[PDB]
C-alpha cells in the first residue's frame, strides 16, 4: 500500500495505488483506497482494509448531522478529532489505521490531519503512509514547492505513488487521484501502473536501469 | 381545574405549570442585551434595597461561559446558578471532542436544551429562570444574541429584555432600536442600553450593571464611575431636549 | 379551599413554592445565632433554645460546628437535617484538600452546600433541608468571609449577620451600632450587647451560650480558631454586664 | 523515547521539548509542539506512548480551565500538578493506564516564584531545580550538576541548556530533530523561536 | 524489577525511655538514575508518625490518604487518635485492597497521650501487623538493618543516646544498599517537644 | 368532565380525551400549508412575530430533515425540536446501512413510532415519556417509488398522505379553501401562489415577506426554503391578479 497527500496553492492533492494482497498472492489490483467521505472530505485507507471503509463512512454520516444542526460547513479540525476520538476509544482492542483526513474549509484553508489506531492526530502539509511510504517521499521530498502549479502538483503525487510501485513489492496497480478545493474534491481518473511506467520513462528518461 | 400538573393538558391544549413557572422569572430583576456590529451588551439592575452586607464578592448577574460568551438571567438566583455551571461543563466539553471551542448558539441550544429536560418526566419541577446568551462564535464577527425560557424555547433578537418591568423597557427599546442600522460604536451601544434601565432603575447608577463583549473572546465588565459617566451625559440632554 | 402548597414540585399560579416558603418558616423558630465580621477575626454567637433543669450541656455543642480547620458554622433549624449536611460539608472539604493539596476556599464549600439545598427543591419525593447557616472562615484568596445560607439553597455574604429568632430585632440592633472596621473584642461585645435584648429568660445565664471566633495575624503566619469553653463564657460574661 | 528538559531560574521556568515524531521507519514531522498551556501561567510539556500523550494533555487542559473560569480565579502550580499526579494515579490501576510523562512549570504570582513538577506515568511526582525524562537525564544531569546556581538569569539559563542539547546531540543515537524553548514568568508564556531561528 | 524496588529507600524506629525515634534515607531515584535527594518518607498526624517505603506513588497516595482520614476522625471524636487505634487503621486499610495492594512497608511510632508509653510498629502490603518493644526496619536495604538493630539496639537508652544508635544503624545499612541514600533525617519524639535533624552522609 | 385527566383511561364511550385535548394544541399554532403537484411539493409558513426585535429565522417553522425531505410544524416549538431531530437521525442512520435514500412514509413512519411512546406505569416493556407530543407535521418529499409525497403527522399517532392540507390556527377555513382550489395539473408557480393567498387570507396582518415563509422541495435540487427576495415579488406577483378578476 502506498498513499499519500499534500497541501499547496491550490489546494491538496491525494494519491493512492489499489494492490491488495494475501501473503505473497494480489488478490485484487482493483482497490478504492479513498473514501469518499463526502463531498468536501476525503479519507485515505492504510492499516485495515475493513476498519478503514467502515468507521470513515460512519464519520461520513456524523458529518451529516452535525451539518444539519448547525446549518454550516463541518470543519477538517472536528472531523478529524471526532475520527480519532472513535479510534482511542476502541485502544487495545486490535483495530488498525493510519489514515489522512483531507479537507479545505473557508476558515482554515487547506487542511490535512493524519490520524491513526494509536489515537495519534498530527496536522501536517506532507504524508505518506504504506509499504511504499520511504519510496514516495522520495520524490516528493525532493520536488514539492508551496508555488506547484494544478497540473504539475498532480504529476507529482502520480509520479510519486510511481516510484513506490516499482520498487516495493506490496504496492502497485493503477494511481487514483483527487484533487480537494474549497468547493470540494474533483477525481483525477485512475491510471494504470503498467502503462504509466513505459511512458514516463519514455517522456522523462528516468528508470534507465530498465530495459525495455 | 388543570392547572396541577406538568403531564396533563388542559381542554384547550395548555400546560399550565410550565407557564407559571415563567411568572416567576417576571419576579426577578430586569436585564437587557442590546447588539451593535462589532459588540453586544447586556445590562442588569441591582437588587440595592436592603443592604448592611458585604461587597466584595457581590454577583454581577452576568457570567462568562467560555472566553468568547457570556450569559444572564432573571427569575430564581438558586435555580440560574445550575444552569450557568452546566453549560461551563459543556463549553469545556465541545472543545474537548472537537477542537473547536463552541458557538453561541450550541451554547443556548444546550441551555435550552436542559430547560426542557426539566418539564418531561414528572417528579421533577421547570427551572424558574429566563436567560440571555451574547457572544461571538470562534473566528467570527458577527454578534449574536439570543434568550432562553423556562419552557425549553430559544431564539435570537436583536435587542430584548427580560424580568419585572420588561414589558416597559421593552416599549422603549422597540421605538429607538433602528433594525437597519444598529449602534455603530460601542460607546452609543451602551448608552442605548444604559439609558433604557433608566425607566426601572430608581435612580442611581449604584442600579445599573454593563459589561460589553466584543470579538476575539474580548469581554470586559463596566465600573461604577464609568457607568455614571452615562448616566451623567444622559441627565444632561434629558432635560435639555 | 385547593392550594398549590402540596409539595415542592409545584408552582402556584404566581410562581411561588410555598412547600420552601414554609421551610423558610421554620426558621423563625430557631435560637438566635449571630456572625460578627472584624478587621482582624469572625465572631460566632448562639443562644441555645432546648431546656431544662437536667440537660447536660458542657460536654456536648448543639449549635457551632468546625468544619474544616480555617471554617466553621453556626446551625439554626432541624437538628438532623443538620448532622446530614455538616457531614457531607465535611468530606467534599477534605477532597478539595487531598486533590490540590491546599485547603478548601470558603465561598467554594458555602456554594457546594448551596448547590445541595438547591436541589432537594427541585426533584420529587424531596424535602428541602429545614436548615439555615452562618459561615465564617478565612482562605488566601479573600481574607476573613462571613455567609449565609437558607433552605431555598440561596448564599449571600454579610459583615454581620444574624438568623434565628427575633431577626428582626437582633438585625436592628447590629445595623445601628457595628462599626466598620470594629475590632473583634468589640464584636465579641456586641455580641451578647445584641442577643441579651433579644432573650426572653429573667437573665442570660452562660450555660446558654456558644462562642467561637477566628483570629490570625503575622505572628502564627496562620489562623487560629477557638471555640470557647464554658468556663471562658461565665467568666468575659461578668467582664461585661452580669453579676 | 522524546526529549523534555525543564530548568528552574531566577524567576521562571524554561521548557525544552525534541521537535521529531516518528512511526515507525520515517519521521512525519520535525516541528511537533510538546507543550500545552494549562493556564496565563502554567505550562506543562510531555512525552510518552504515541495515542495516550495528547489525549492526556488536553483532558487536563479542560478541566483546569473550566476551574478557572468557574472560580474566575487561576488555580496555582503547586494545586494544579497536585492534581495531575491524582489523575495518573488513578490511571496506573485501571483498564489501561495512560503512559505520559511529564513538567510543569508555572510561576506563582501569589508568592512570586517560579516553580517546576517533574512528574511520571506512574504517579511519583517531585519539585527540582531542574529536570528531565526518559533517558534524556543521563546525558544531561552531570553538566547541571555543575553549573546551575538558583541565582541564575533568565539569560543565563538558556545558555546552560544550549550546551546540554549540544550533548545530547553528540552522544545520543536517535536524531531528535531539534528542540523548542518556551518560558513561563509573571508575564505569562512566550516561545524564544530563536533557539529554533539560531 | 520487583514493584518494591524502582524507587528504593529505608526506614527505621526505636524504643527508649519514654521516647521513639523514627529515621529515612533520602533519595527517590528509578532505578540506577538517581531523581531526588529531598524525598523525604516520614509524616505526622497529630502526635502519630507514620513512615513509608516501596513504590513512591503509592508512599504519597497513602500520606494523603491517611492525613484525610485523620482529620475526619479528629473531628468527629473531638480528640486525636492514638497510636494503636491508628495502626489498627492503617492496616485494615492496607488490607481492603488485598487483591491489588500498594507496593509499600509502612512504620507506625509515637507516644500514648493517655498512659505515655512508647509505641513502633511495622506492616507489610496486605496489613500483617507487628508489634515490637525494640525495632522495626523496612526498605531496600532491610537486611542490612535487621543487622545492624541485632547489635547496635540497647533497650531504655536516653533520648540522647538513642539519636546515636539509631543514626548510625541507618548510616550504615545505607552506605551497603546501592538504592538509598543521598541523605537522611531522624526524629526523636518524646511526650512533648519533638526534634528533627538532618544528617551528613556521603553522597554516592 | 371526569374521564379526561389520564393519558391511559378509556372514556365510558372508548375515548381518550388527554390526546384530544392533545391535537387541540395545535390549533393554537400559526398556520403551516403544503401543496403537492405532479412538478414538486410546497410548504408556507404563517410566521407571527410577538415583536420587530425579534429575528424571524429565528422562528424555525420549515425545516430540512434531509436533501430530499422537509417539513413544516405547528403546536408546541420544544416538542418540535426533538420530533426534528429523531427525524434526522433516522434518515441519516438508514443512509449509513443502506446506501440509499429512506422512503417518505418510511420516514414519517419512524416519526409516528416516536409519537407512539407516551404512558407512565409500568405493565411490561418500557418508553419513557408521561404525555403525547403537542405538534403536528407537514413532511413534502420524494423518493423513486412513489414521487411527490405530503404527510400529515398527528400525536395520536397516525398519520395520512395529502394532496394538499393545512395545520394551526386557521386550519379551519384554510382546509375548506384548499377543498375548493387544488387539482392534480397545478404547476408548481400556481400552488405557491396558492398557498401564498390562502395564508393572505385565512392569516391577519398585511402579509409581508416577514410574516410569511414559503419553500419547496424537488428532485433536482431537493429542500430549498425561498429567501425573501423572491417570496417577496411573487406577493406582489400576486397581490395583483386580484385586481382584475
Amino acid at each position: 500500500t502506498t498513499t499519500l497527500a499534500f497541501r499547496f496553492q491550490g489546494g491538496i492533492i491525494v494519491a493512492v495505488d489499489s494492490r491488495a494482497t494475501a501473503g505473497n498472492w494480489v488478490a485484487s489490483q482493483t482497490v478504492k483506497r479513498v473514501i469518499e467521505i463526502n463531498p468536501f472530505l476525503l479519507g485515505t485507507m492504510a492499516g485495515g482494509a475493513a476498519d478503514c471503509q467502515f468507521w470513515e463512512t460512519w464519520l461520513g454520516s456524523q458529518c451529516r448531522l452535525h451539518e444539519l444542526r448547525e446549518k454550516e460547513r463541518i470543519s477538517v479540525a472536528a472531523a478529524s478529532k471526532i475520527l480519532s476520538n472513535l479510534v482511542y476509544q476502541y485502544k487495545g482492542a486490535g483495530l488498525s489505521m493510519g489514515t489522512m483526513i483531507c479537507g479545505y474549509t473557508r476558515k482554515e484553508g487547506p487542511t490535512i490531519y493524519y490520524v491513526d489506531s494509536d489515537g495519534t492526530r498530527l496536522k501536517g502539509d506532507i504524508f505518506c503512509v504504506g509499504s511504499g511510504q520511504t519510496f514516495a517521499y522520495g520524490v516528493l521530498d525532493s520536488n514539492y514547492k508551496w508555488d506547484l502549479s494544478v497540473e504539475d502538483a498532480l504529476y507529482l503525487g502520480k509520479r510519486s505513488i510511481l516510484a513506490a510501485a516499482h520498487r516495493d513489492a506490496y504496492s502497485g496497480g493503477s494511481v487514483n487521484l483527487y484533487h480537494v478545493t474549497e468547493d470540494g474534491w474533483i477525481y483525477h481518473g485512475n491510471h494504470d501502473v503498467g502503462e504509466l511506467f513505459w511512458k514516463v520513462k519514455e517522456e522523462e528518461g528516468s528508470f534507465n536501469n530498465v530495459i525495455g | 381545574g388543570y392547572d396541577r400538573a406538568l403531564s396533563i393538558f388542559s381542554p384547550d391544549g395548555h400546560i399550565f405549570q410550565v407557564e407559571y413557572a415563567l411568572e416567576a422569572v417576571k419576579r426577578g430583576t430586569c436585564a437587557v442585551g442590546v447588539k451593535g456590529k462589532n459588540c453586544v451588551v447586556l445590562g442588569c439592575e441591582r437588587r440595592s434595597t436592603l443592604k448592611l452586607q458585604d461587597t466584595r464578592i457581590t454577583p454581577s448577574k452576568v457570567s462568562k461561559i467560555d472566553s468568547h460568551v457570556v450569559l444572564s438571567f432573571s427569575g430564581l438566583n438558586a435555580d440560574s446558578r445550575i444552569l450557568i455551571e452546566k453549560a461551563r461543563v459543556e463549553a469545556q466539553s465541545h472543545r474537548l471532542t472537537l477542537e473547536d471551542p463552541v458557538t453561541v448558539e450550541y451554547l443556548t441550544r444546550y441551555v435550552a436544551g436542559v430547560q426542557q429536560r426539566y418539564t418531561q418526566s414528572g417528579g421533577v419541577r421547570p427551572f424558574g429562570v429566563s436567560t440571555l446568551i451574547a457572544g461571538f462564535d470562534p473566528r467570527d464577527d458577527e454578534p449574536k444574541l439570543y434568550q432562553t425560557e423556562p419552557s425549553g424555547i430559544y431564539s435570537s433578537w436583536s435587542a430584548q429584555t427580560i424580568g419585572r418591568n420588561s414589558k416597559t423597557v421593552r416599549e422603549f427599546l422597540e421605538k429607538n432600536y433602528d433594525r437597519k442600522e444598529p449602534p455603530a460604536t460601542v460607546e452609543e451601544c451602551v448608552k442605548l442600553t444604559v439609558r433604557s434601565l433608566l425607566e426601572v432603575v430608581q435612580t442611581g447608577a449604584k442600579n445599573i450593571e454593563i459589561t460589553v463583549v466584543k470579538p476575539d473572546s474580548d469581554i470586559v465588565a463596566l465600573s461604577s464611575e464609568e457607568i455614571n459617566q452615562y448616566v451623567t451625559q444622559i441627565e444632561q440632554e434629558k432635560q435639555e431636549q | 379551599s385547593r392550594r398549590y402548597d402540596s409539595r415542592t414540585t409545584i408552582f402556584s399560579p404566581e410562581g411561588r413554592l410555598y412547600q420552601v416558603e414554609y421551610a423558610l418558616e421554620s426558621i423563625s423558630h430557631a435560637g438566635t445565632a449571630i456572625g460578627i465580621m472584624a478587621s482582624d477575626g469572625i465572631v460566632l454567637a448562639a443562644e441555645r433554645k432546648v431546656t431544662s433543669t437536667l440537660l447536660e450541656q458542657d460536654t456536648s455543642t448543639e449549635k457551632l460546628y468546625k468544619l474544616n480547620d480555617k471554617i466553621a458554622v453556626a446551625v439554626a433549624g432541624l437538628t438532623a437535617d443538620a448532622e446530614i449536611l455538616i457531614n457531607t460539608a465535611r468530606i467534599h472539604a477534605q477532597n478539595y484538600l487531598k486533590t490540590y493539596n491546599e485547603d478548601i476556599p470558603v465561598e467554594i464549600l458555602v456554594r457546594r452546600l448551596s448547590d445541595i439545598k438547591q436541589g432537594y427543591t427541585q426533584h420529587g419525593g424531596l424535602r428541602p433541608f429545614g436548615v439555615s447557616f452562618i459561615y465564617a472562615g478565612y482562605d488566601d484568596r479573600y481574607g476573613y468571609q462571613l455567609y449565609t445560607s437558607n433552605p431555598s439553597g440561596n448564599y449571600t455574604g454579610w459583615k454581620a449577620i444574624s438568623v434565628g429568632a427575633n431577626t428582626s430585632a437582633a438585625q436592628t440592633l447590629l445595623q445601628m451600632d457595628y462599626k466598620d472596621d470594629m475590632k473583634v473584642d468589640d464584636a465579641i461585645e456586641l455580641a451578647l450587647k445584641t442577643l441579651s435584648k433579644t432573650t426572653d429568660s429573667s437573665a442570660l445565664t452562660y450555660d446558654r451560650l456558644e462562642f467561637a471566633t477566628i483570629r490570625k495575624g503575622a505572628n502564627d503566619g496562620e489562623v487560629y480558631q477557638k471555640i470557647f469553653k464554658p468556663q471562658e463564657i461565665k467568666d468575659i460574661l461578668v467582664k461585661t454586664g452580669i453579676t | 523515547m522524546d526529549i523534555i528538559l525543564g530548568i528552574r531560574v531566577q524567576d521562571s521556568v524554561i521548557l525544552a521539548s525534541s521537535k521529531a515524531v516518528t512511526r515507525g521507519i520515517s519521521v512525519l514531522k520535525d516541528s511537533d509542539d510538546k507543550t500545552r498551556q494549562l493556564s496565563p501561567h502554567t505550562l506543562m510539556s510531555f512525552a510518552g506512548e504515541a495515542g495516550d500523550t495528547v489525549q492526556f494533555a488536553e483532558y487536563i487542559q479542560a478541566n483546569i480551565q473550566l476551574y478557572s473560569i468557574r472560580e474566575d480565579y487561576e488555580l496555582s502550580p503547586q494545586a494544579v500538578s497536585s492534581f495531575v499526579r491524582q489523575e495518573l494515579a488513578k490511571s496506573i490501576r485501571s483498564r489501561r493506564p495512560y503512559q505520559v510523562n511529564v513538567l510543569i512549570g508555572g510561576y506563582d504570582k501569589k508568592k512570586n516564584k517560579p516553580e517546576l513538577y517533574q512528574i511520571d506515568y506512574l504517579g511519583t511526582k517531585v519539585e527540582l531545580p531542574y529536570g528531565a525524562h526518559g533517558y534524556s537525564g543521563f546525558y544531561t544531569f552531570s553538566l547541571l550538576d555543575h553549573h546551575y546556581r538558583p541565582d541564575m538569569t533568565t539569560e543565563e539559563g538558556l545558555d546552560l541548556l544550549k550546551l546540554c542539547v549540544q550533548e545530547l546531540e553528540k552522544r545520543m543515537p536517535m536524531d531528535f530533530k531539534g528542540v523548542i524553548v518556551k518560558i513561563v514568568d509573571k508575564d505569562g508564556i512566550r516561545q524564544v523561536d530563536d533557539f529554533q531561528a539560531q | 524489577s520487583d514493584p518494591s524496588s524502582i524507587n528504593g529507600g529505608i526506614v527505621v524506629a526505636m524504643t527508649g525511655k519514654d521516647c521513639v525515634a523514627i529515621a529515612c534515607d533520602l533519595r527517590l531515584g528509578s532505578q540506577s538514575l538517581g531523581v531526588s535527594n529531598k524525598f523525604e518518607k516520614i509524616f505526622h498526624y497529630g502526635h502519630v508518625f507514620l513512615g513509608i517505603t516501596g513504590l513512591a506513588t503509592d508512599v504519597t497516595t497513602l500520606n494523603e490518604m491517611f492525613r484525610y482520614k485523620t482529620n475526619l476522625y479528629k473531628l468527629k471524636e473531638e480528640r486525636a487518635i492514638e497510636p494503636e487505634t491508628f495502626t489498627q487503621l492503617v492496616s485494615s486499610s492496607l488490607y481492603e485492597r488485598r487483591f491489588g495492594p500498594y507496593f509499600v512497608g509502612p512504620v507506625v511510632a509515637g507516644i500514648n497521650s493517655k498512659s505515655g508509653k512508647p509505641f513502633i510498629a511495622g506492616f507489610d502490603l496486605i496489613g500483617c501487623i507487628d508489634e515490637a518493644k525494640d525495632f522495626i526496619v523496612s526498605g531496600t536495604a532491610s537486611d542490612q538493618l535487621f543487622g545492624m538493630c541485632e547489635s547496635l539496639y540497647e533497650p531504655n537508652l536516653e533520648p540522647e543516646d538513642l539519636f546515636e544508635t539509631i543514626s548510625q544503624a541507618l548510616l550504615n545499612a545505607a552506605d551497603r544498599d546501592a538504592l538509598s541514600g543521598w541523605g537522611a533525617v531522624v526524629y526523636i519524639i518524646k511526650k512533648d517537644e519533638v526534634v528533627k535533624r538532618y544528617l551528613k552522609m556521603r553522597q554516592d | 368532565s371526569e374521564y379526561d385527566r389520564g393519558v391511559s383511561t378509556f372514556s365510558p364511550e372508548g375515548r381518550l380525551f388527554q390526546v384530544e385535548y392533545s391535537l387541540e394544541a395545535i390549533k393554537l399554532g400559526s398556520t403551516a400549508i403544503g401543496i403537492a403537484t405532479k412538478e414538486g411539493v410546497v410548504l408556507g409558513v404563517e410566521k407571527r412575530a410577538t415583536s420587530p426585535l425579534l429575528e424571524s429565522d429565528s422562528i424555525e417553522k420549515i425545516v430540512e430533515i434531509d436533501r430530499h425531505i422537509g417539513c413544516a410544524m405547528s403546536g408546541l416549538t420544544a416538542d418540535a425540536r426533538s420530533m426534528i431531530e429523531h427525524a434526522r437521525t433516522a434518515a441519516v442512520t438508514h443512509n449509513l446501512y443502506y446506501d440509499e435514500d429512506i422512503n417518505v412514509e418510511s420516514l414519517t413512519q419512524s416519526v409516528c413510532d416516536l409519537a407512539l411512546r407516551f404512558g407512565e406505569g409500568a405493565s411490561g416493556e418500557e418508553r419513557l415519556m408521561s404525555r403525547p407530543f403537542g405538534v403536528a407535521l407537514l413532511i413534502a418529499g420524494h423518493d423513486a417509488d412513489d414521487g411527490y409525497q405530503l404527510f400529515h403527522a398527528e400525536p395520536s399517532g397516525t398519520f395520512y398522505r395529502y394532496n394538499a392540507k393545512a395545520i394551526g390556527s386557521g386550519s379551519e377555513g384554510a382546509q375548506a379553501e384548499l377543498l375548493n382550489e387544488w387539482h392534480s395539473s397545478l404547476t408548481l408557480k400556481e400552488a405557491e401562489l396558492l398557498v401564498l393567498k390562502i395564508l393572505k387570507q385565512v392569516m391577519e396582518e398585511k402579509l409581508d415577506e416577514n410574516n410569511a415563509q414559503l419553500s419547496c422541495i424537488t428532485k433536482q435540487d431537493g429542500f430549498k426554503i425561498y429567501d425573501n427576495e423572491k417570496t417577496a415579488e411573487l406577493i406582489k406577483e400576486l397581490k395583483e391578479k386580484e385586481a382584475a378578476e
